[PDB]
């Protein structure tokens, strides 16, 4: 019976060639090499976003537009006011290298580049401008523009900070001091202190406070050292250092 | 010895024949109404 | 100050977020507050090595 | 997450894994939720969208 | 020496056979109601 | 020295399937609804 | 020395190939709107 | 002073806005406010060599 | 304190469960709190083994 | 003493119901109220070996 109890072993060794710690070792090699292949060279750009104002003089540079291969941009245009201004029409040299999406009524533009240094030219007629809009589109940079806002000097048919700082956003030019005492956040950019917090201040003062729905409040301040703080009937201070 | 590859070319039919077997699961059967 | 956190790791770029929310996105070369400039990014385990000798890595919970 | 709309903000990143749904809800700064209108999506071989 | 190639043979099959398992996947399902 | 020009074979038609993958890139989709 | 004109030969393959490809030009696309 | 940036890096010319905002592009033979003449332009590693000898790079954090 | 079970078990990652709630994830390095740190993962078996020499195991009887 | 008779037999897992109604069903190394620890489970013939030197049975009747 070793006889058969041999042809056992012999025949699961050539129905299974392969161990269960061969097999997780090649599909470690499987993802090794699915990982090579999804990898590129160099250094990807940057994702961002920017706002240029274009400008319609004669003597005056056309804007670029920087692209990459595969990904979507935008366009969107805004007047002297700001205001958005749809497009008429708008017809790109080398359709092969990058595609357009446009509904009739929008004002931004989608560009989804094929090609890596192949650079194109466009040309776009807003809903009002007499003046075409001439742009150099160009792929193959270390940045890339997803929104690039565009100002023009015309105008189309179309012509605060206490809900940032309540919504949590610290105000711009701003730096958050060291609060001493208890949780409150705020902010210095004009030696006016922002405040966002859900207490309640009884001495020094504030100018102007709003509150939010859920219950926390902002407050603009002239700044002083020294902060009374009322809590559900008790009384307590705060600390702020210049 | 050498007579032991008939011994194994035979099961190895039917050794392949149970992973099959153990393979596959059917669905279920859902039923309504009233 | 802030603790910066790992957000994306790939090799070429990297994304950070700091202790009180601060988004951000670095090359291999640049420079960082607190830390120094970045000298080197590893893309195997997640670990990144400042110019001051200091690591950056994910949360605790959050690695 | 916070979107902000400011050009100086960084762009968020989305962390994923193949063949898990993964769940993006859009609201106000109250939390009243935004519905979509559009979307596009540069290359689809990578990713499936299915939308309302 | 000759027994080596002819091992490998089936092996490398079976590689073959592990190798597009992980390359297809089946997407997403949706469904609705009222 | 056959092995050499084996070798060229065989990572010649992988690098060559490898620069056709690279090549190509496909469009995207645009979708709306209201 | 049977190596000169073998080198020319791909050579010439890919200069053919590559000189038909600055030759074509396709046209602008145009879009009104309303 | 005026600091230009290079915006779009390409093989012969070069688009650039300056610490002002000012928008220019040049050849690689040519002259540039602020720096004279041009001497070396090359999409390697975006550098421009100015007659002054200078590396005009792109902006820092625009990377 | 609080007393832990097992709950999920797949290589890799690990799922624990309080009686008070606390039902998280964790890796091999992982700072359970009570405990200290996991020293060794087995997929099979049910044991979990803790830097502190403690054994994380499952209900016995919701096995 | 509370009796358990078994109810369902398969290597792995065995129902025992007692004298009240009350149904579990465990596995082969397994501590149980009224007879102790569970030495060993056998498929076979309906005998469930039990810490006390005993057998776990069905009912006779009831069979």
């Amino acid at each position: 019976e070793v006889i058969d109890k041999k042809a056992f072993k012999d025949m699961t060794r050539n129905l299974y060639p392969l161990n269960p710690e061969q097999v997780v070792k090649l599909k470690q090699i499987y993802e090794t090499s699915e990982y090579a292949k999804a990898a590129t060279p160099g250094t990807p750009p940057k994702p961002t976003a920017t706002s240029q104002f274009v400008n319609l003089s004669p003597g005056s540079t056309p804007p670029v537009i920087r692209l990459s291969q595969g990904f979507v941009s935008s366009l969107v245009f805004l007047d002297s006011t700001g205001a958005p201004w749809p497009i008429a029409a708008y017809d790109l040299g080398d359709p092969s290298s990058f595609n357009i999406q446009w509904d009739k009524t929008s004002n931004t533009l989608m560009i989804q580049a094929t090609k890596l240094y192949n650079y194109g030219n466009l040309a776009v007629r807003l809903r009002g401008l007499n003046t075409p809009v001439m742009l150099t589109l160009i792929p193959g940079q270390k940045a890339v523009d997803y929104r690039v806002d565009l100002r023009v000097q015309g105008y189309g048919p179309n012509a605060d900070l206490l809900l940032h700082v309540l919504e949590g956003v610290p105000p711009p030019g701003s730096r958050r001091l060291v609060v001493s005492g208890g949780d409150a956040r705020a902010w210095l950019s004009n030696e006016k202190m922002y405040v966002r917090t859900n207490l309640t201040i009884l001495s020094p003062g504030w100018l102007a406070s709003m509150t939010s729905a859920d219950g926390t409040h902002a407050y603009e301040m002239q700044k002083s050292p020294v902060l009374l703080v009322s809590w559900h009937g008790k009384v307590m201070q705060l600390k702020v250092e210049g | 010895q050498q007579e032991i590859q008939q011994r194994t070319s035979d099961m190895l039919t039917a050794a392949t024949q149970l992973v099959q077997d153990w393979k596959q699961v059917e669905t279920q059967v859902y039923t309504e109404g009233t | 100050r802030i603790i910066y956190y790992i957000q994306a790791v790939i090799p070429g770029r990297a994304w950070l977020i700091g202790s009180n929310g601060s988004t951000l996105t670095v090359r291999e070369g640049s420079k960082i507050p607190g830390y120094g400039m970045v000298k080197l990014i590893d893309s195997l385990q997640g670990r990144i090595l400042t110019s001051s000798g200091q690591v950056i890595k994910f949360s605790q919970e959050d690695s």
